Parts: structure tokens; C-alpha cells; sequence
């Protein structure tokens, strides 16, 4: 045998020892999954809910922009629907983490908006389209409105994008916890602590509390080091929540005023161009519920021992090799800590 | 489960982009994230 | 059974121009569209009661408009598809699934 220290005879062979080792692995994975399930489901629920809520806000804003174009500028439809749809599609794609340039969204929006304004509102009556698109930026027809919208929406969209990325990475690391493979030495120590008592013919004897403590603090030396970075992650997320619903909902007034602003100098513009051519409640409850799991990694070995059958009294217990009267006494973890450091820097820089 | 007891119902299946999650400007998952089918209950 | 003469071909919406779907079968008395699993409203259907030259039998041609708003607001699993069901004195017949997508 290579695990069960044979002091007397033994009721189990080497193959039974391998079976006990695999059952020890499975029991450890089950205990980790039971410890991490509540938090995993909490973050999954919140990620899904926030995603749907942000999509609802974006859909309502696109609907109101289309409706206000239908009502106030019927001469700009149906082209207005095209550039509004493209703008809010790129908005949603940026929120969901795609490589989209916010300044490019606003600039393409105004580039598409100006030619139809000129042809239908200012000078009623396809090839000259690009000359108008160039004149939009060359003559600064929209004033500071494009940069105002640019900053207004970039500030909110970046914090929302990083909030969702933080939720996703929390889901990732909490999923990773219950799949943590351990050392071979720890496999043998867990087999001794949980099952090797059966090889000596004992039926209901449990391992000593102190033996469980030494074994767990033995193989969780790396996992416990994650606690600092996990605490910093929780607190940085709290820093970030303390943005985007208000901004996207005021966009329509700003766009209407920008169209008015361009129409205000039509006299000179036409001649020159003719010559030239419950959310905040949810994130608050989420942070208040997430602060209840700040001890998750530090309380984890305590959980494994308090949910495994152990003799807390350290009397008439199994010490891994014999029944005693009193007890005598990187890589995946590195990746978890790397990603936590990255997300923590990214959080702290936002707020 | 089909939300409507009688007639046309709905069935949803989610597919998240988290295994692995994009980092430092990595390309995001390509295609649809939700799947919805009509069911007759 | 009803034999389809003009089966609907997969349409593509370009620059928000709503392109209707054609459907023609003989012998047919009722032709309806099943877009994405569910029946299309009676008002959307435009029926034509034609007579064929090759054979004196009742032909039916139905057109249904598909707007950009219908495709962009559809959040289903597969591509926005539509099917044609024709009714005869003997039974029914389904056509090709034309999937209208926002190119
Ligand atoms: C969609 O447009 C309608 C008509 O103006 C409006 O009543 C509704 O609030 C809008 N919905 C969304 C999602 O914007
Ligand atoms: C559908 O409506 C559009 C209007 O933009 C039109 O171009 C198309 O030919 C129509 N088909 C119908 C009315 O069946």
C-alpha cells in the first residue's frame, strides 16, 4: 500500500486504496461546490439581471429617439431610423464588451445625420453625399455637441462595461474554486483522514478536529492567499457602484437641440455649401449581499472541516494512522490572483 | 418551462461568454447569446 | 394535395426597404404564413384568385410584407424564417422556410 500506513493487519488492498483516493477527490470537490454554490448563483443571477436591465434601458432610449424623430423631423425619416439603429446597436455592442470606438459612434451618427438635414430641411432639391459628410466636420456645423455627447456617453458606457466584466470574472473565479486540483500528498492525507480508518476495520470513527485543521491548512496554503485580493475585489466593486440610465435617457433633448443649433446658421451654411459642393437599488443590494462573502477564502478550510465528519473533542478519534485517546499535533492559484490584480487595478482606476 | 399554460409558450436557453471571459481588449464571443423556441404545452 | 408553383425565396432587407414574400399554389383555397412558429395576422395577407392557362384550376397567390422593425425586434433562436401552408379539400402542404435576415 502507498497511502494507508499499515500498523497492524489491513482489510483493504491497493485497488481499494485507489477507490478511496478517487472518492476523497470527489468528496473534496463536492464540499467546495457546496461552499461556492450560493455565491456563484448570486453573481450569475446579478450578471443576468443587470445585462437584461441595461438592454431594456438601451431599447427604451432607441425607441424614444426613433419616436422623437418620427414626431419632430418626419423629413429626416426613414434615414433617421437607419443611423439611430446603427448608433444604438454599436452602443449595445460596446456595453457587451465588443471593440467599438465611442468617439467613432458619435462621429458616424453626426456624419449620417448632417446630409439628410441639408437635403430635406435646409436645401430641398447620392454622389454629393461625401462632400456634405466632409463639410460636417470641416465647418464644425454641430459645434461642441458631438464632443459633449462623446464624453457624456463614454464615461457611463466604460463604467458599465467594466462592471459587467467584473461580474463575469467573479463568476469565472468562483467557478474555478470548486475545480481546484490539489497535490498528490494532500490526496493521500485526505484519504487517510476520511477513509483509511475503514481499512483498519473501524465503522463510525471520525478524524480529529486538529488533524483536519493541519491537513486543510496544509493543502489550502495557496488558496488562502487569494483572500487579500478577493477582499480588495469586493471593496473596489463597492467603490465603482458609488451613472448610465440618466445619461442615455437625456440624449434625445441634446440631439434635438443640436439639430436646432445647426438649423440656426442655415443662411450662411447653405450658401457656403452650395459654393463648396430600481437599478441603483439592485447594485446596492448586490454589494450588501456580496460583503457577506468577503471571508469566503479565509473561512474555506474551516468550512471543509466543519462540514466533514470530525471529532471536535479530539477524543477517541482517527489521526490518519491510528485510533488515539487524545490527538498529539500554484499555477491555477497564480492565474486567479493575476486576474484579481488586473480587475482590481481596472476597478480602482475608474473610481 | 413554457410560460403560457395554454397555447404558444416559450423556452429559453442561455449561452454566456465566460469560458474564458475576454481580457485587456480580447475579441468577444461571436454570434447569439440566447436561444428561444416556441412550445405547445 | 396543393402543389406550390411559386415557393417563397429567402429575402434580405436592404436600407430599411420592406420586401414582401410571394407564395403561389394550386389547387389552393386558403394560403397562410407561419413566420417563426406562429400564424401571421389575416390583415397582413394579400390574396389573389388566379386561373392557370395550362389547366383550368383555382390558383392562389398571397403576398405578405415583412418590415425591418419585425426582424430587428425578433429575438428568437434561429434566423427570422417564414413558411407557407396551403389548404385543399384533401389536406395541407408546407413550403420552403424562407429566412428574412437583416443583411
Ligand atoms: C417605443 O416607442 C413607443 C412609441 O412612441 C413608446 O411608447 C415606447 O415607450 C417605446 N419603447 C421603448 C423600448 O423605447
Ligand atoms: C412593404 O412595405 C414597403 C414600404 O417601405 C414596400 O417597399 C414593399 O414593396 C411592401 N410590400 C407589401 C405592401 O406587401
Amino acid at each position: 500500500l502507498q497511502v494507508c500506513l499499515p500498523k497492524g493487519p489491513t482489510c483493504c488492498s491497493r485497488k481499494m486504496e485507489e477507490k478511496y483516493q478517487l472518492t476523497a477527490r470527489l468528496n473534496m470537490e463536492q464540499l467546495l461546490q457546496s461552499a461556492s454554490m450560493e455565491l456563484k448563483f448570486l453573481i450569475i443571477q446579478n450578471a443576468a439581471v443587470f445585462q437584461e436591465a441595461f438592454e431594456i434601458v438601451v431599447r427604451h432610449a432607441k425607441n424614444y429617439t426613433n419616436a422623437m424623430f418620427k414626431n419632430n423631423y418626419p423629413s429626416l425619416t426613414p434615414q433617421a431610423f437607419e443611423f439611430v439603429g446603427e448608433f444604438f446597436t454599436d452602443v449595445s455592442l460596446y456595453i457587451l464588451g465588443s471593440d467599438i470606438n465611442v468617439d467613432d459612434m458619435v462621429n458616424e451618427l453626426f456624419d449620417s445625420l448632417f446630409p439628410v438635414i441639408y437635403t430635406q430641411m435646409m436645401n430641398p432639391g447620392l454622389d454629393i453625399n461625401e462632400c456634405l459628410r466632409g463639410a460636417r466636420r470641416d465647418l464644425k456645423v454641430f459645434g461642441s455637441f458631438p464632443k459633449l455627447i462623446m464624453t457624456q456617453v463614454s464615461k457611463s458606457l466604460q463604467v458599465t462595461r467594466i462592471f459587467l466584466q467584473a461580474l463575469n470574472l467573479g463568476i469565472e473565479v468562483i467557478n474555478t474554486t470548486d475545480h481546484l486540483k490539489f497535490s498528490k500528498d494532500c490526496g493521500r492525507m485526505l484519504t487517510r483522514m476520511w477513509y483509511c480508518s475503514y481499512c483498519q476495520g473501524l465503522m463510525m470513527v471520525k478524524p480529529c478536529g486538529g488533524y483536519c485543521n493541519v491537513v486543510m491548512q496544509g493543502c489550502m496554503a495557496g488558496v488562502v492567499e487569494i483572500d487579500k485580493y478577493w477582499r480588495e475585489y469586493i471593496l473596489s466593486l463597492e467603490e465603482l457602484v458609488n451613472d448610465m440610465e440618466n445619461v442615455l435617457l437625456g440624449l434625445f433633448s441634446t440631439i434635438h437641440d443640436s439639430i436646432q443649433y445647426v438649423q440656426k446658421n442655415g443662411g450662411k451654411l447653405t450658401t457656403t455649401i452650395g459654393k463648396l459642393c430600481t437599478l441603483s437599488s439592485r447594485r446596492r443590494e448586490l454589494i450588501q449581499k456580496l460583503k457577506s462573502f468577503i471571508n469566503f477564502y479565509s473561512a474555506l478550510p474551516g468550512y471543509i472541516c466543519s462540514h466533514s465528519p470530525v471529532a471536535e473533542n479530539d477524543t477517541l478519534c482517527w489521526n490518519g494512522q491510528e485510533l488515539v485517546e487524545r490527538y498529539s499535533q500554484e499555477p491555477v492559484v497564480s492565474q486567479i490572483i493575476d486576474k484579481l490584480k488586473h480587475i482590481n487595478q481596472l476597478l480602482r482606476t475608474m473610481s | 418551462a413554457c410560460n403560457v399554460r395554454c397555447g404558444r409558450g416559450w423556452q429559453k436557453r442561455s449561452r454566456t461568454c465566460t469560458n474564458p471571459a475576454p481580457l485587456n481588449g480580447g475579441a468577444f464571443c461571436e454570434g447569439m447569446s440566447v436561444q428561444k423556441i416556441t412550445c405547445t404545452a | 394535395l396543393p402543389h406550390f408553383i411559386e415557393e417563397p425565396e429567402d429575402a434580405y432587407i436592404i436600407k430599411s426597404n420592406p420586401i414582401a414574400l410571394r407564395c403561389k399554389a394550386r389547387p389552393a383555397m386558403q394560403i397562410f404564413f407561419k413566420c417563426n412558429g406562429e400564424w401571421v395576422h389575416q390583415n397582413e395577407h394579400v390574396s389573389e384568385e388566379s386561373l392557370d392557362e395550362s389547366s383550368g384550376l383555382k390558383v392562389r397567390e398571397v403576398f405578405i410584407n415583412v418590415t425591418r422593425q419585425q426582424v430587428e425586434d425578433f429575438h428568437g433562436p434561429e434566423d427570422y424564417w417564414c413558411q407557407c401552408v396551403a389548404w385543399s379539400h384533401l389536406g395541407t402542404s408546407k413550403s420552403r422556410k424562407a429566412s428574412v435576415r437583416i443583411a
